[PDB]
């Protein structure tokens, strides 16, 4: 029952930069496989029987080690090569993966492009009401939203979602819902959208002001 | 060409059953030894067992966490591989892979080599719930490129899926993972296109949620 632990759980590196991570296992095995798996898609074979590279994958990779340590190296971090990495061992019954290992591009800081909207009449009909906002395409990751209703922050009722590294350009993009009472939205009158991200030490913000017609 | 394609995958109550299958096409089925491997949402690759060739009299090797509940096994006369799951937990919610295992030579490179899109199996009490598809438009165009979306929301299990205008429309788009609250999901969807076409061309997104039968298509109207 070999139990594989990899390391780095998560990281980033600049293009050109020299990635490794690292994959231990509690028992020896006789070779360490490795997979590259992009967010939404299945897993694939990168690296078999330890240092052999898969179908169409480039010379910058190469994987080593022995025993109870293994480890996949990445001579130049391409902007492709954004994926999560997981180790397996088919030494002994039962076969096993690693935790795996997040591995983030870097790329040119990118200000959030901000969408606010109110709640559709369709919706109101069900007296439950969500205003929405996107904040996309954006780099770094790190990210803050909050809503304020006429002037009051809320956070009752305020459910986010973060995506993974855009594949096509690197960014993340997150969107903001605040789920209120058709009854309680019809008491407020201003609802803002603040994100504060490192690419404005002035706060960006959208908003919209509930309007009868 | 290979082809691997599991289904079968869906909701089942705790304590029940659920029979997944993987129709494969493109190769010698018989040849080879085949795995299942699952990836709960959010988590890591785990291996359950395989099931050998015709050489190997088709034996079959299980993981501990299934081994007793879970049963693998195939039909090689349409080339299906199937696992038998019983007696489900909270812990067997996952997207369920199978995979063309080793074959009888030396063509290592190719073992593991091949993967099906996969299914998710939802094991929980909770019951089906159709999504609610809700316009996302702008109110007030001093910009060029403009962002509209859908919202999806209260529905049961995962995954829905969407796409705008029959897909014709495919870049510029996010779909968002789905947030889960008290046993009801939420997504959006956003879509960005330039301010000329819309609203002069028409959008809309096309929401399908397999699993409540619900195919729902909402066009975004501009607010006047
Ligand atoms: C995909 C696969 N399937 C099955 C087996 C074992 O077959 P069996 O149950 O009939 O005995 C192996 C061996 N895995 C070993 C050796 C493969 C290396 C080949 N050069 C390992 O992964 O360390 C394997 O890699």
């Amino acid at each position: 029952d070999i139990e594989l632990t990899q390391s780095p759980a998560i990281m980033a590196a600049s293009p050109g930069e020299k990635v490794t991570i690292t994959c231990s296992a509690t028992s020896g095995v006789n070779y360490m496989h490795w997979f590259q798996q992009k967010p939404g898609t299945s897993p694939k074979l990168w690296i078999y029987s330890t240092s052999n590279l898969a179908s169409a994958v480039p010379a910058r990779f190469s994987g080593s080690g022995s025993g109870t340590s293994y480890s996949l190296t990445i001579s130049r971090m391409e902007a492709e090569d954004a994926a999560t990495y997981y180790c397996q061992q088919r030494s002994t019954y039962p076969f096993t993966f690693g935790g795996g290992t997040k591995l983030e591009l870097k790329r040119a800081d990118a200000a959030p492009t901000v969408s606010i909207f109110p709640p559709s009449s369709e919706q109101l009909t069900s007296g439950g009401a969500s205003v929405v906002c996107f904040l996309n395409n954006f780099y770094p990751k790190d990210i803050n939203v909050k809503w304020k209703i006429d002037g009051s922050e809320r956070q009752n009722g305020v459910l986010n979602s973060w995506t993974d590294q855009d594949s096509k350009d690197s960014t993340y993009s997150m969107s903001s819902t605040l789920t209120l009472t058709k009854d309680e939205y019809e008491r407020h009158n201003s609802y803002t959208c603040e994100a504060t991200h490192k690419t404005s030490t002035s706060p960006i913000v959208k908003s919209f002001n509930r309007n009868e017609c | 060409e290979v082809k691997l394609q599991e289904s079968g995958g869906g909701l089942v109550q705790p304590g029940h059953s659920l029979r997944l299958s993987c129709a494969t096409s493109g190769f010698t089925f018989t040849d080879y030894y085949m795995s299942w491997v699952r990836q709960p949402p959010g988590k890591a690759l785990e291996w359950l067992g395989l099931i050998r060739n015709k050489a190997n009299g088709y034996t079959k090797e299980y993981s501990a966490s299934v081994k007793g509940r879970f049963t693998i096994s195939r039909d090689n006369s349409q080339s299906i591989l199937y696992l038998q799951m019983n007696a489900l937990r909270a812990e067997d919610s996952a997207t369920y892979y199978c995979v063309r295992d080793k074959g009888s030579y030396g063509n290592y490179e190719a073992w593991f080599a091949y993967w099906g899109q996969g299914t998710t199996v939802t094991v929980s009490s909770a019951k089906t719930t159709p999504p609610s598809v809700y316009p996302l438009a702008p109110g007030s165009q001093t910009n060029s490129m403009v962002t509209l979306g859908c919202l999806v929301k209260g529905y049961f299990p995962e995954p829905v899926t969407v796409t705008w205008n029959s897909g014709s429309l495919s870049s510029g788009v996010h779909t968002f993972p789905a947030v889960l609250q008290s046993d009801l999901y939420t997504l959006s969807s956003s879509v960005t296109v330039p301010s000329s076409p819309r609203p002069s061309e028409t959008v809309t997104c096309n929401v399908a949620h397999p699993a409540s039968s619900t195919k729902v298509d909402k066009k975004i109207v501009p607010r006047d």
